[PDB]
RNA sequence: UGGGCUACACACGUGCUACAAUGGACAAUACAAAGGGCAGCGAAACCGCGAGGUCAAGCAAAUCCCAUAAAGUUGUUCUCAGUUCGGAUUGUAGUCUGCAACUCGACUACAUGAAGCUGGAAUCGCUAGUAAUCGUAGAUCAGCAUGCUACGGUGAAUACGUUC
């Protein structure tokens, strides 16, 4: 727990003096980590579908829950309730877990990394990461990796402002 | 062959491996002779005119 | 050339146009004509637009594209 | 029976040593003059001395499947750096700058006419 | 959590072998090397080439290349 | 300047290499002819297992070099096996030419060791120093020949006949 040890010492200090809070409550927090996948072509191969949850559940350490169709699509010749994605959501120790090893492990390995980026805010303080190789996280093996997808990383804040959220992301270690 | 080939063929070449030979009577870049300088063809009629010294049809 | 006793080749207007902002970390892309310029591990981290016959193909470089040639990663020949 | 891999009985050791993966004549000759044997005696004839010799200068020159290991990972380094000898690895063409239009039958695999 | 549906967690030490920099987290990767750590109990360790404390682009500084790799080799050249 | 002419699901012609015991491997030892050589032929010696590198004699030619021909002969081994056959394929590491071998050269060392176990319909050359086998040299050419043009070594079978 080096990364909750840190925001609980140093990064819950410098930003209650950075945004000047009265109490020690209004202090942002991250408040989970969503992992999803939606694999599409799990139309025609579900698995493909299959790989990508077991390599998802590899990269998080726990069982995805997999996400299916709300509604039928003709283009995409897709009905509904058919599954066609794989979602995870990391809370308190396995988040900062996760977390801390996306920062140091996993986005370095990146090709040609020059950061992430610093606008992928929903507006409200909650941070979207675009991931597109699986393999930039350390525990796949590119033999094993069948086919190459990305991942959406959802850092869900306590903080009501994208200033405040890239503060503490910042304060964490998210390059930028 | 033509004249702009011939002039670039004869004007010194950067490289030096960028040098080739070309017949100096017709031009023809293909299947000259360093004996004669000359393409088989124009080796050919000249050996007929006799214009070679010492050069006659061969048989045995 | 490719015996040892002679250095690996590269252009030398190739090789001073990477050393030149080499301080710099905003490095930007480097046109080259040089398909035959070997990749030393100065060019590690470089991007370099490599004329495959009608157009620079970008080519980012690693470590691992140590000892190549900067043609072996800009195709010339187009199929299917 | 050398680097986990049995080798023909009735064989002379010279010979039969080139059935491990990594050893061709020209090491399996080094190799037994390393480890002073007989060049005419079959592994059958041969003493136990003799054979923990062998195994012990076999066991350092990387054969087997540390080589398989080493070839493929120069293979698919070769792939993943996206070269154009990786690429021809990719769709199974010769590497060496042979020509396609013929005779490429041992890269393409069987003709589909 | 459930028991018997997650896949089995651990804590390990990464180190980042071109500094020699080590971090204790939790993940799945299970090495067989072990290595001790401030703390008295011992986990295992997962080797890493390239690091938050590495990467040129975190660092501000030029990495620099590891033994028996392709500069090492081409230098030797 | 760089890239095509060197592409590649395919079909055809011409060849090289083989499928083995009339052979493979290892060591020793003979017998040719015809050509080329000026900034070209590069002897001997030393170094490297190797392709090759350093020094360097002779030679503008019946003088020196290229340049020790191979098949063959004599000894050991394999024993009818996809093998001690066969060498495509690719990994790594070298040599040489060239400002430069990525596309796209040749060769060398180590390893990898595919098909192929005399080939359906059909079809080709050849009447004797011919066919078949074995090497050798030269034009082009910095480098690159399984092509082409010449040279010799060993050296056959058959032609009844004109029905088709
Ligand atoms: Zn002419």
């Amino acid at each position: 727990n080096r990364l909750k040890e840190k925001f609980n010492t140093e990064v819950t200090e410098n930003l209650m003096k950075k945004f000047n809070y009265s109490s020690v409550m209004e202090v942002p927090k991250i408040d989970k980590i969503v992992v999803n996948m939606g694999v599409g072509d799990a139309v025609q191969n579900s698995k493909v579908l299959d790989n990508a949850v077991e390599e998802l559940e590899l990269i998080t350490g726990q069982k995805p829950l997999v996400t299916k169709a709300k509604k039928s699509i003709a283009t995409f010749r897709l009905r509904e309730g058919m599954p066609i994605g794989a979602k995870v959501t990391l809370r308190g120790e396995r988040m900062y877990e996760f977390l801390d090893k996306l920062i140091s492990v996993s986005l370095p390995r990146v090709r040609d990394f020059q950061g992430v980026s610093k606008k992928a805010f929903d507006g409200r303080g909650n941070y979207t990461l675009g991931v597109k190789e699986q393999l930039i996280f350390p525990e796949i093996d590119y033999d094993k990796v069948s086919k190459v997808r990305g991942m959406d990383i959802v850092i869900v804040t306590t903080a009501n402002t994208d200033e405040e959220a890239r503060e503490l992301l910042a304060n964490f270690g998210m390059p930028f | 062959a033509k004249t702009s080939m011939v002039a670039k063929q004869q004007k010194k070449q950067k490289y030096a491996v960028r040098e080739y030979t070309r017949c100096e009577r017709c031009g023809r870049p293909h299947s000259v002779y360093r004996k004669f300088k000359l393409c088989r063809i124009c080796f050919r009629e000249l050996a007929y005119k006799g214009q070679i010294p010492g050069v006659r049809k061969a048989s045995w | 050339a490719r015996s040892i006793k002679k250095g690996p080749f590269v252009d030398e207007h190739l090789m001073k146009k990477v050393e030149a902002q080499e301080g710099s970390e905003k490095k930007q892309v480097i046109k080259t004509w040089s398909r035959r310029s070997t990749i030393f591990p100065n060019f590690i981290g470089h991007t370099f637009a490599v004329y495959d016959g009608r157009k620079h193909v970008p080519v980012y470089v690693t470590e691992d594209m140590v000892g190549h040639k900067l043609g072996e990663f800009a195709p010339t020949r187009t199929f299917k | 029976r050398i680097a986990g891999v049995d080798i023909p009985r009735e064989k002379r050791v010279v010979i039969s040593l080139t059935y491990i993966y990594g050893i061709g004549t020209s090491t399996a000759q080094k190799i037994l003059e390393e480890a002073n044997v007989s060049a005419d005696t079959r592994v059958k004839d041969l003493t136990d001395d003799e054979l923990g010799r062998i195994r012990e200068v076999v066991d350092g020159y990387k054969v087997e499947g540390d080589l398989r290991r080493e070839t493929n990972l120069n293979i698919k380094r070769l792939m993943e750096i996206s070269s154009y000898r990786g690429i021809r690895h990719r769709r199974g063409l010769p590497v060496r700058g042979q020509k396609t239009k013929n005779n490429a039958r041992t890269r393409k695999g069987p003709v589909k006419t | 959590m459930k028991q018997g549906i997650h896949p089995e967690y651990h804590q390990v030490i990464f180190l980042d072998t071109t500094t020699n920099f080590k971090f204790l987290s939790g993940s799945t990767k299970t090495s067989s090397e072990m290595m001790e750590w401030e703390d008295g109990k011992e986990y295992p360790v997962i080797r890493l080439d390239i690091s938050s404390d590495s990467h040129p682009f975190y660092t501000g500084r030029q990495k620099f290349a590891a033994a028996d790799g392709r500069v090492e080799r081409f230098n030797k050249k």
